[PDB]
């Protein structure tokens, strides 16, 4: 498939920690999704590629009822190393870090894998993690740190029936699971409920280490966020703790052109050693 | 002893103090650390391995020792940081009907690697002959059952021994143990240690509407102001203790010695007496 | 320390029924009491290992039932001409030597293994007191590196006693008599298995016997084959 | 080494709290045993394994092992509870360390008898005998707990029910030989190198475990004592 | 025997204070009364040399 | 230990670059040797001392030792260059570490024969023979380079031309005895303590130096190989 690309609007600003803040502006520096970036438009109308997991992903789902379910996060998807096959079955969620390589293909009954090895987690969560012209959007921010695999989620019932694209509006994500399993993850594999017996299309972004200024409401929720290095206006709103910048000129960060080449010039070379006259003779020594 | 469980237990609060009252154990030797200090050390996963041996064989289960069971069925290296919890089970594992159910692998070729389970049933081959399966004069059954009977004495009775091997790999620790929790004093400047968040203040009743996922809470400029109680849901408020500056008003050491003491930032109820701004 | 009758000669073959008392228990664990018939000259030969199911041999000696606290080996009706010594094995506790019994003279009258696998020794004639002498029992049949063999010594007048026990390949247990002065060292895994004296203390004058099978934890092993012993004859 | 108050005090009707402090090498790795001894008669077991009590000991006694120290509690003491309280523990260095004693004074069936004492010539000594009557000697262990006149008690040697490994004290090692026999209930203890500092009673104490009290760190105890002989060498 | 060496004491010593002692130590709370019983000796351990 | 691509690739017409990485203990202090082996036939020397090439090897191969790693270059490869490439180096710890092999596949006169193999009883073994025909055995050293079927090659032992000090590997030390004789060209290698992990060919490799490859760190190499026997113990 020729995977297309769409312009991701302001979406994916999750809570970095669990701290109540009321009517303030918090400038955080962490892994976030850069505003106005390109996100692949993989359509699930068959598709199951392997994506590189650098430091965190932003998975989307506009499924109707149960089209897109499950995640196959892992490092090599082999039997040597471990993996993660968090699935969402009938009113339950299964989280296992066992080293189940594969059986034939990531499709779905537990027909995703067929093997038996030694596991490390069997989290069976009873609470599941998941109107004619009323679809449903589900955003999931996956992040991996030295000792945790954090998964933030948010379910927004979108209303507009426009062509499939990310809507306009800020929507944070609330933490639900804090899996303390420690395992290196570098590959992301998706799968849909086949059930053979434009449907949906998932959006997958890439997080980057950036600074974002978030506004907390009086209740305690985030209403909006502004980037710090997106545009000069964003830099101005970042260097000053205020989203309503007054009229005037403000001194932002300084610039300096970094060098490109590097030359190391030493003097011409002369006065060679007499070693050439040492290793070339007839009678050397005793 | 030839097929022993390897239960990998994790993600729980291992209260080892309860293990001292579950069953009338006869052996609670822990080689690694003290049981009192074990309840304050986190671990990744505990390997529970249970088996049944005789009374005269309990001494063979040690971090490094030889024996008919120590080097043939289960061996422990010199790093076992767990316990050797064991107890007699001659109340339900001994009936007069023929105890041809267990075995201890009397025959073997060499010492097995420690912490290894060998589930094998092939006929023991004593070299110098290809034994494709036969029982005579060269190759015999490498397994032999015990002779546990109720009408016997201690030492040759069924003793269930369970070890709890501990490990700390490059993975976050899941099992830690119990955590003591006291009550909460209200309207009094005292210390608090709420989930690592340590400090002092006056725990008062607040009316803040915290989010269902938020636990701690800060202020405009990097200062904790209110936290969520790890117990039943209650929104508290942490205001710093009572402090102020003491000033002395004196008419001078030329007419009298009576002075006045002014405490700043107090409501005359937390130190004639007057209350001013 | 066990209890055995000094001698037994009255009523030949009618009411002999010798046994070995001094147990006061239920024979510990595995109720396997063996009976060895030590004969002057050649090595002793096994007679019976369990209370029943006698091995391939003489069929007029069976019914070794454990009466009271002793295994009464029914020997009545066997014959009327025998000159040997019957020894019994018991006390199967963990790592407990001296399982044999005292000298029991079972001569009913008084007056009136060779080619199975192998039988070889070292032949220590006129052993110098001290030093280090090696005794081997190379067997061209059964493997000398996989089976469970043992070493038992006996002296004129005194009975037998366990001197050396060695498992398959991971045990070098020694008896309480040497208490450390004896070091067992296995030879090549495909040639033989020898022993080592290691500066004897003048008590090793007894004759040795390298048995291919264990004594107290005796297994069937197809057949029980022994080998003739050698005289150390120390000159301390 | 175990720390124990010399002689506490108390009034009738209320309760007291006798404590026994010990390092993690003995109490932190084993279980403390509390023994009660009436003045004049033989001692007797009071609390074993810090959790259970014998059939003869009523519910008037309780013990706890909070931390590295043991705590005794006698709810509702009376004049009958005026006895000596000793603490004992098996250390991981193959020894049995006893306490000092608690003079809790307030002013308002198998016989295990042994013998073989008597005054003898210094330097040498004789054998120490012991006997019983139908108590399954093969399935029980025995201890030698001597008590000097007026002084406390201390453990000398141990013999297991199997008859294999045995242990002695730190001072009686080498010059002592403990053994048993296949005959009726008996116990032999030969002493050597008599240094005249052995004026005690040498209680032949009965136990309940089978093996040596080093592998069984939760079942080891001490059953009913026996009338011991008064051996006084006195050089 | 000319080079003495004291033993453990139930209390810590004091700087610039001599520790001359000739009594018998009392382990726990059981006075051995001069005669050495169990865990009670004299803090006059002689240093061994060769 | 030497790091080498297990199975590389390439296209005809252009050139490729096979590399071999190693620490300064083996490559930094000695010279790397590149050996070429056709699938099915005996190996042959390709590049020695990273500067010169044998008379049979044309100018189609080149090697460099820039830094602590070796770099191979084959200008204008063809179908005849489809063979296995092995890197070898003598470490300063008295050992000869070989490479893993490079599957450079592209889909478009003195005989040194030895013998003495055959399946034998496990535990023990027999002697390994070797012979030649007038090649001045006294002025040349001998190596034992075995090759398991399908696996790579590794150095077992080395005897110098002088016939004095010989060297063994880290796994065959002690239980191996390599020696020569004053008779015609021959070599006797006795093996002991057979652990059944010896299914290889045991190439009797001819060298060009005289002393052991520990003092001559710039001339050591390996001459034409020889047809070895297939010894398969298989327990
Ligand atoms: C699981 O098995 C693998 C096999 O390589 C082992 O490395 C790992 O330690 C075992 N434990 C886990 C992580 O389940
Ligand atoms: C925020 O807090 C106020 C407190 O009165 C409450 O009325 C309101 O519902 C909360 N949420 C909104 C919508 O502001
Ligand atoms: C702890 O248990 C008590 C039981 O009454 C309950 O009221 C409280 O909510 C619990 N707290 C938590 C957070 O588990």
């Amino acid at each position: 498939l020729p995977p297309a690309y769409t312009n991701s609007f302001t979406r994916g600003v999750y809570y970095p920690d669990k701290v109540f803040r009321s009517s303030v502006l918090h400038s955080t520096q962490d892994l976030f999704l850069p505003f106005f970036s390109n996100v692949t438009w993989f359509h699930v109308i068959f598709d199951n590629p392997v994506l590189p997991f650098n430091d965190g992903v932003y998975f989307a789902s506009i499924e109707k009822s149960n089209i897109i379910r499950g995640w196959i996060f892992g490092t090599t998807l082999d039997s040597k190393t471990q993996s993660l096959l968090i699935v969402n079955n009938a009113t339950n969620v299964v989280i296992k870090v066992c080293e189940f390589q594969f059986c034939n293909d990531p499709f779905l009954e537990f027909r995703v894998y067929s093997s038996a090895n030694n596991c490390t987690f069997e989290y069976v969560s009873q609470p599941f993690l998941m109107q004619g012209n009323f679809k449903n959007l589900r955003e999931f921010v996956f992040k991996n740190i030295d000792g945790y695999f954090k998964i933030y989620s948010k379910h927004t019932p979108i209303i507009v029936r426009e062509p499939e694209d990310l809507p306009q509006g800020f929507s944070a994500l609330e933490p639900l699971v804090d899996l303390p399993i420690g395992i290196n993850i570098t590959r992301f594999q998706t799968l849909l409920a086949l059930h053979r017996s434009g449907a949906a299309a998932y959006y997958v972004g890439y997080l980057q280490p950036r600074t974002f200024l978030l506004k907390y409401n009086e209740n305690g929720t985030i209403t909006d966020a502004v980037d710090c290095a997106l545009d000069p206006l964003s830099e101005t709103k970042c260097t000053l703790k205020s989203f309503t910048v007054e009229k005037g000129i403000y001194q932002t960060s300084n610039f300096r052109v970094q060098p490109t080449e590097s030359i190391v010039r030493f003097p011409n070379i002369t006065n060679l050693c007499p070693f050439d006259e040492v290793f070339n003779a007839t009678r050397f020594a005793s | 002893v030839y097929a022993w469980n390897r239960k990998r237990i994790s993600n729980c609060v291992a209260d080892y103090s309860v293990l001292y009252n579950l069953a009338p154990f006869f052996t609670f030797k822990c080689y690694g650390v003290s049981p009192t200090k074990l309840n304050d050390l986190c671990f990744t996963n505990v390997y529970a391995d249970s088996f049944v041996i005789r009374g005269d064989e309990v001494r063979q289960i040690a971090p490094g020792q030889t024996g008919n069971i120590a080097d043939y069925n289960y061996k422990l290296p010199d790093d076992f940081t767990g316990c050797v919890i064991a107890w007699n089970s001659n109340k339900l594992d001994s009936k007069v009907s023929g105890n041809y159910n267990y075995l201890y692998r009397l025959f073997r070729k060499s010492n097995l690697k420690p912490f290894e389970r060998d589930i094998s049933t092939e006929i023991y081959q004593a070299g110098n002959k290809p034994c494709n399966g036969v029982a005579g004069f060269n190759c015999y059954f490498p397994l032999r059952s015990y002779s546990f009977r109720p009408t016997y004495g201690v030492g040759h009775q069924p003793y269930r021994v369970v070890v709890l091997s501990f490990e700390l790999l490059h993975a976050p620790a899941t099992v830690c143990g119990p955590k003591k929790s006291t009550n909460l004093v209200k309207n009094k400047c005292v210390n608090f240690n709420f989930n690592g968040l340590k400090g002092t203040g006056v725990l008062t009743e607040s009316n803040k509407k915290f989010l269902p996922f938020q636990q701690f809470g800060r202020d405009i400029a990097d200062t904790t102001d209110a936290v969520r109680d790890p117990q039943t849901l209650e929104i508290l408020d942490i205001t710093p203790c009572s402090f102020g500056g003491v000033s002395v008003i004196t008419p001078g050491t030329n007419t009298s010695n009576q002075v006045a003491v002014l405490y700043q930032g107090v409501n005359c109820t937390e130190v004639n007496v007057f209350q001013t701004r | 320390v066990l209890t055995q009758p000094p001698s037994a000669s009255g009523s030949p073959g009618q009411s002999v029924t010798i046994s070995c008392t001094g147990t006061s228990s239920d024979f510990g664990g595995y109720n396997s009491v063996s009976w060895y018939q030590q004969h002057p000259g050649k090595a002793p030969k096994l007679m019976i290992y369990e209370v029943s199911k006698r091995p391939s041999g003489v069929p007029d000696r069976f019914s070794g039932s454990k009466s009271g606290n002793t295994a009464s080996l029914t020997v009545s009706g066997l014959q009327a001409e025998d000159e040997a010594d019957y020894y019994c094995s018991s006390y199967a506790g963990s790592n407990n030597f001296d399982v044999f019994g005292t000298g029991t003279k079972v001569t009913v009258l008084g007056g009136g293994g060779g080619s199975e696998v192998q039988l070889v020794e070292s032949g220590g004639g006129l052993i110098q007191p001290g030093g280090s002498l090696r005794l081997s029992c190379a067997a061209s049949g059964f493997t000398v590196s996989s089976n469970y063999m043992s070493w038992v010594r006996q002296a004129p007048g005194k009975g037998l006693e366990w001197v050396s026990v060695i498992y398959s390949g991971g045990s070098t247990y020694y008896a309480d008599s040497v208490k450390g002065r004896f070091t067992i060292s296995r030879d090549n895994s495909e040639n033989t298995l020898y022993l080592q004296m290691n500066s004897l203390r003048a008590e090793d004058t007894a004759v040795y016997y390298c048995a291919r099978g264990e004594i107290q934890p005796y297994y069937y092993y197809g057949m029980d084959v022994w080998g003739q012993g050698t005289t150390v004859t120390v000159s301390s | 080494v175990l720390t124990q108050p010399p002689s506490a005090s108390g009034t009738p009707g209320q309760r007291v709290t006798i404590s026994c402090s010990g390092s993690s090498s003995n109490i932190g790795s084993n279980t403390v045993n509390w023994y009660q001894q009436l003045p004049g008669t033989a001692p007797k077991l009071l609390i074993y394994s810090n959790n259970q009590r014998p059939s003869g000991v009523p519910d008037r006694f309780s013990g706890s092992k909070s931390g590295t120290s043991a705590s005794l509690a006698i709810s509702g003491l009376q004049s009958e509870d005026e006895a000596d309280y000793y603490c004992a523990a098996w250390d991981d260095s193959l020894n049995w360390v006893f306490g000092g004693g608690t003079k809790l004074t307030v002013l308002g069936e198998v016989q295990l008898v042994e013998s073989g004492g008597g005054v003898v010539q210094p330097g040498g000594s004789l054998r120490l005998s012991c006997a019983a009557s139908g108590f399954r000697f093969d399935d029980h262990a025995m201890h030698w707990v001597r008590q000097a006149p007026g002084k406390g008690l201390e453990w000398v040697s141990v013999i297991s029910g199997d008859g294999g490994s045995t242990y002695y004290a730190d001072s009686v090692k080498g010059r002592f030989s403990i053994s048993r026999d296949d005959s009726k209930n008996s116990l032999y203890l030969q002493m050597n190198s008599l240094r005249t500092e052995d004026t005690a009673l040498y209680y032949c104490a009965k136990d309940r475990s089978y093996g040596p009290p080093d592998v069984f760190n939760y079942e080891y105890g001490m059953d009913v004592w026996g009338q011991g002989t008064t051996v006084t060498v006195s050089s």
